[PDB]
């Protein structure tokens, strides 16, 4: 069984630098291209950052275009998101899912992901 | 409804490549053209310096 898990969460004004941990025992993480989630209070689940294994592709959502970053972690198989210029309606709990050997390429469904994490309830404040 | 009750169009491109006249093919793009300086020559037929 896969202990996914996050970590970092707390209220901050708009451009407080913070970052997420996803964490992955159990299968592997070095090998698979994975995503990360959020179900948005009053709204549907929506995409959030995806990366292949190597970190030799990234993708995004629409209104994502210069807040966030995805960028992997080696030593315990992490993988960050670096992400600032806050904007108050970005408040949800993020979760990082696992998919299938991939060999190159980007996807962003948010059921395509088989396995899911505990989550990190990121919050904005003006 | 959700994303799982939304229609999702899907295109998926499969490659027939076996031994034939391969007839499709990715653009090649041209270095510019360069006169009396020793230079390295590549063209579509042969390269050469």
């Amino acid at each position: 069984q896969v202990q996914l898990v996050e970590s970092g969460g707390g209220l901050v004004q708009a451009g407080g630098s913070l970052r997420l941990s996803c964490a992955a025992s159990g299968r592997t993480f070095s090998s698979y291209s994975m995503g990360w989630f959020r179900q948005a209070q009053g709204k549907e689940r929506e995409f959030v950052a995806t990366i292949n294994g190597n970190g030799r592709d990234t993708y995004y959502t629409n209104s994502v275009k210069g807040r966030f970053t995805i960028s992997r972690d080696d030593a315990t198989n992490t993988v960050y998101l670096q992400m600032n210029s806050l904007k108050p309606e970005d408040t949800a709990i993020y979760y990082c899912a696992a998919d299938k050997d991939v060999y190159y390429g980007y996807t962003s469904f948010p059921n395509e992901y088989e396995y899911w994490g505990q989550g990190t309830q990121v919050t904005v404040s003006s | 409804n959700g994303v799982g009750y939304q229609p999702y169009r899907v295109v998926v491109l499969s490659f027939e490549l076996l031994h034939a006249p391969a007839t499709v093919c990715g653009p090649k793009k041209s270095t510019n053209l360069v006169k009396n300086k020793c230079v390295n020559f590549n063209f579509n037929g042969l390269t050469g310096t």
